[PDB]
């Protein structure tokens, strides 16, 4: 039936953008978090650097 | 482009502590190979989170 | 070599500290263009999906009993 | 996977209403070429449009 063709297009694309909008909000904040966890190791990484440096300046 | 220099750099940094540390000193809490071990793995971990970081 | 490894030194301090600047400022770039390009695709998808809505009313319309 | 859905769904609707040509008021306004040609640039939009803000 063309009608029932036509309702089921209308609905897929509400669904569709339904989807990709979730999936974008999703990949928004996980970008965030990955980022938050990377600098958190990142800042950890360098305070070691920073504290094997001196030793080497000690033993110089 | 960081990631290679922050490499090259922290490579630099522990081959002249190589040629240079004639007479490592304990109470610094390691030995060379102790730090070598501690500054490569550093190293490693900085980079690591500075290629998470920026892409 | 004590001014070399001054010198090598004092740049490590430095790059590690360039290096958190850039990656910082490549992040809130990367979230940015994320962002607009999906609103732009968003807004070229909702006008196609009207497009689309129009042209099945106006099907449905003319067919009328033979849809 | 709803491109390739959204795809065949609209394929699915040409056809129909191909197939149902004999039926269309030609006095309406928009003609039955026009509405397949409308209807196929449509699609393609939104099709390509949807990868877009899938696409990574």
């Amino acid at each position: 039936a063309f009608a029932a063709k036509a309702g089921l297009m209308r609905h897929t694309i509400g669904q569709a953008e339904q989807q990709a909008m979730s999936a974008q909000a999703f990949h928004q904040g996980e970008s965030a978090a990955a980022f938050q966890g990377a600098h958190a190791r990142f800042v950890a990484a360098a305070a070691k650097v920073n504290t094997l440096l001196d030793i080497a300046q000690a033993n110089l | 482009g960081y990631a290679g220099t922050l490499q090259s750099l922290g490579a630099d940094i522990a081959s002249e502590q190589a040629v240079l540390s004639s007479a490592w000193q304990g109470d610094t809490g390691i030995t060379y190979q102790g730090w070598q071990t501690q500054w490569n793995q550093a190293l490693e971990d900085l980079v690591r989170a500075y290629q998470s970081m920026s892409g």
